[PDB]
Parts: C-alpha cells; sequence; structure tokens
RNA sequence: GGACUCAGUAAUAUGCUUUGGAAACGAAGCUUACAAAAUGGAGUCC
C-alpha cells in the first residue's frame, strides 16, 4: 500500500501527441476540450484517429466522452479492452492489474 | 426520465434488474440478427455487484454450451452499463487470461452506445456490448463493432 | 439460480478553479489512465 507506481507507457514520439489520458480527478468539459484541440492537431501529426486511455475509477466517465463524440459530433470509433500491469510497493515491489479501456476517435 | 436511440423508454438508471433486462431485450437484437445466420448466443448481463470468481466461471460453462454435433459456433454476449462495466471488464479481461493459457484463441467484438438521462441536461450513460467466441468468423452482423 | 449492501473530489456535463477589468471582455489551467472492488474484491437475503 505504501506507494503505488503508475503504468508503463511504451510510447513513440508521435504517440505521445496523439494519445490522451483520462484521470479520475478530470472534469468532463476539461476532457472535452482537449479531445477537440488533439482532433485538430493530429492532422498535423499524421493519424486517422485520437487514442483516449482510461482505467479503474476513470472507465464510465472516459466511455461517456466517446459517446458524445461518436454521437453529438458524428465520429467513428473504435473501442478495445484492455488490462495494465501497476507496481505497487508495500515492504519489495508486486504486479497488480486493473482493467481500462482503449477509446480511438476518429478525426 | 432515461432516453434511447432519441427516443424516451420506462427505465430507472438506479435498477440493474430493470435496466439489464432493456439492453437485453430491445438494445442487443437491435444491433445483432441470430435469426438469419448460425450463431449460439448466450446472454450475461453484468453489475458493479456481480462477483469475479462465479461470474468467470459462467463464462466457461457459457462458451462451451452449444452442441458440437450440430456445428453451431459458440458466441456470448457480455454487456453492461455506467457503473457497472467497471466489473464487466475485469470478469472480461480475466476470462480471456484464463483462456489463452491453454494455447487456445479468443475473438472478441466490442460496441459502444449510450443512455441519455434528463436549461435542458443531457448526459450520456455509456452501454458496453462485446461479443466473444472461439470461431474467427461469426456469422452474426456487427459491422458497427469493433474487433479485438 | 434470483434480489441486493459496501468505494463519499466527473465534488462543478463547454462547465470549473485561480486571475485581470468599473464594465465590455480577457488570462492561466483543470492528461502523461486505477477505487487494496484483479492473488479470479468484500459481504447480505431467498
Ligand atoms: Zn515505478
Ligand atoms: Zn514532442
Ligand atoms: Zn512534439
Amino acid at each position: 500500500r505504501v506507494t503505488k507506481h503508475p503504468s508503463l507507457k511504451t510510447l513513440t514520439h508521435k504517440q505521445i501527441h496523439t494519445t490522451i489520458f483520462v484521470k479520475s480527478t478530470t472534469p468532463y468539459v476539461s476532457a472535452l476540450k482537449r479531445i477537440n484541440k488533439f482532433l485538430d492537431s493530429v492532422h498535423k501529426q499524421g493519424s486517422s484517429y485520437v487514442a483516449v486511455l482510461g482505467m479503474g475509477k476513470a472507465v464510465e466517465k472516459t466511455l461517456a466522452l466517446g459517446c458524445h463524440f461518436q454521437d453529438q459530433k458524428n465520429k467513428k470509433i473504435e473501442v478495445y479492452t484492455k488490462t495494465i500491469e501497476v507496481l505497487d510497493e508495500v515492504i519489495q515491489l508486486k504486479k497488480r492489474a486493473v482493467s481500462g479501456v482503449e477509446l480511438r476517435i476518429y478525426v | 426520465g432515461v432516453y434511447y436511440n432519441e427516443i424516451s423508454r420506462d427505465l430507472d438508471i438506479s435498477s440493474s434488474t430493470q435496466c439489464l433486462r432493456f439492453l437485453k431485450e430491445t438494445v442487443i437484437p437491435s444491433l445483432a440478427n441470430n435469426g438469419n445466420n448460425s450463431t449460439s448466443i448466450q446472454y450475461h448481463g453484468i453489475s458493479k455487484n456481480d462477483n469475479i470468481k462465479k461470474s468467470v466461471n459462467k463464462l466457461d460453462k457459457q462458451i462451451n454450451m452449444a452442441d458440437r454435433s450440430l456445428g453451431l459456433q459458440q458466441v456470448v454476449c457480455i454487456f453492461s452499463y455506467g457503473p457497472h462495466i467497471q466489473k464487466m471488464l475485469s470478469i472480461l479481461e480475466i476470462f480471456k487470461k484464463g483462456y489463452i493459457k491453454n494455447n487456445k484463441k479468443i475473438y472478441q467484438w466490442n460496441k459502444l452506445t449510450s443512455f441519455d438521462i434528463k436549461q435542458e441536461e443531457r448526459l450520456k450513460v455509456p452501454i458496453l456490448v462485446t461479443m466473444v467466441s472461439d470461431s474467427e468468423i461469426i456469422d452474426l452482423n456487427l459491422h458497427s463493432f469493433t474487433k479485438q
């Protein structure tokens, strides 16, 4: 319990500018605004989609955002179910698995 | 009240019992026709209160339930909404984990849709529908879905 | 096999906090994804 490390993210430089990570703390509109900006900027980066990632507590809200873009903004979205390995210490580093979602929003 | 596909529905979001039934009886058919094809659909709705161990057990039974003699492809439909999607994901992901270890292959299809609960408020309560099979090609009409 | 209880920061659904201005209207920010509910969470009722 003493501390919990974040997830390993094997991302390239081009992925870093195309991927958003949703926190439990993230407010709804803050996330909307951020995704919008990524949609416009993804043209320059040369990718079809903006990847939106969320896990645990954030899952519902992450998907609620995917519902907004798919319906109210007529975007074509793919939805993936994910398992994420996370390291904890309770002393010794122990592995722990949490379930999440990859949500690709196409331009 | 609650709205699906722009249409008002007699639902109480707080009731998983009520909402899961609506999903099964209305939403899932609205996406997949089992009548014209060679598929055998097993339904599995999930709430936040569901035990993971018991639910993975059930999915193992459901995936090996259709008759081997009639040449039917075994398809399980795992579905949930809103605050219950988290537990679904856990059950789903662990089930696949215990499936690929035998050097077997699972195939899945995911669809995301929503309820609209209602100056006028308009909140999206998400809906996750997952199809799982040991057959790579499913005869179901699930074009809107996502292959995984 | 059915029906449920348990996590108080999405505390704020184009909002919100801080900030400038008398006001008009501005500024900054609210991503590096989790809730001992994934050693296959913990319990109750029929
Ligand atoms: Zn670390
Ligand atoms: Zn860069
Ligand atoms: Zn750059």
